[PDB]
């Protein structure tokens, strides 16, 4: 069922660029509707952007194919390269419709869409990075993931992850045959 | 600079030989631990000691009966390597 | 200190490269 990894990788692209829209990482003058999922998206178009989303799900993807990702997360940072809010997306992984699992991935779309209802203001300044969580720590892993040069990854420190004492703010969970995940916010007490 | 407790150098060197030369088949966590080692050594502007641990590594790891430790030392260098390259514009020499 | 979270070195454009 390594069609997961395929369509997980495509969503992800899709959920990365929306979610630096709506939290407003970047300008909207770099953002262009598109249609996935038979609801709408806003993607960038600013080519060195585009590259950086793209690697990094490159890269994710053999992970996603053997299911030894726990968690993709898109950290927002704050000007002092310090989370200030996560997007957590929690993976669990032939009666095979395939087809309706990537219409219930819409839903993860317009939860994104409206979540600066339900989250405070971030600093601004902010800029994003990608945190990959694996089930357990394998030389495997980084194997996989080194594939692209210039691209390389690193194992991250505590400082790239933590936030102290923070607020969760879950947005959607889906429980499927072939694709178990769920999308929480965790927001940093203050600013 | 951490390596499962020893922060002074020498002592890095001594729960690496302990390590190497006791254990015949290291766990994947701890082979980790040596690459995260090696590239805080990097942001934190120590690449001597990081010459230093690869030089006691490739000692240790090549001179060792199994296999798995020679393999283990090309897997950490691989490591380090595509971070000197981006974060330097360079590789290691040996 | 458990060794399972992976994170590309390099950053993002920042909000600047991008309005060049």
């Amino acid at each position: 069922g390594q069609v997961v990894a395929d369509v997980l990788c495509e969503f992800l692209e899709v959920a990365v660029h929306l979610i630096l829209y709506v939290r407003e990482v970047y300008p909207v003058g770099i953002f262009q509707k598109r249609k996935k999922y038979n609801v709408p998206v806003q993607m960038s178009c600013h080519p060195e952007l585009n590259q950086y989303i793209q690697d990094t799900l490159h890269c994710v993807k053999p992970l996603l194919e053997k299911n030894d990702v726990e968690k993709v997360v898109v950290v927002i940072l704050d000007k002092e390269h310090r989370p200030v809010e996560k997007f957590v997306f929690e993976i669990t992984q032939i009666d095979s419709l395939l087809s309706h699992v990537e219409q219930l991935l819409a839903a993860f779309i317009l939860k994104i869409s409206v979540c600066d209802a339900v989250l405070d203001h971030n600093p601004p300044g902010c800029t994003f990075t990608v945190l990959v969580h694996t089930r357990e720590a394998a030389t495997r892993n980084m194997e996989k993931i080194q594939v692209i040069k210039d691209f390389p990854w690193i194992l991250a420190d505590e400082q790239d992850v933590h936030m102290h004492d923070p607020r969760l703010i879950p947005l959607k969970t889906m429980t499927s045959d072939i694709l178990k995940m769920q999308l929480y916010v965790e927001e940093r007490a203050h600013k | 600079g951490n390596l499962a407790g020893a922060v002074e150098f020498n002592d890095v060197k001594t729960l690496l030989r302990e390590w190497i030369t006791t254990i015949s088949d290291p766990m994947e966590e701890d082979i980790l631990q040596v690459v995260k080692y090696c590239t805080d050594l990097i942001e934190e502007k120590d690449l001597e000691k990081l010459d230093l641990v690869i030089k006691y590594m490739k000692r240790l790891m090549q001179q060792s009966v199994e296999s798995v430790w020679n393999m283990a030392f090309d897997f950490i260098l691989d490591n380090v390597q595509v971070v000197l390259q981006q974060t330097y514009g360079s590789t290691l020499k040996v | 200190r458990t060794a399972n979270i992976l994170k590309p070195l390099m950053s993002p454009p920042s909000r600047e490269e991008i309005m060049a």
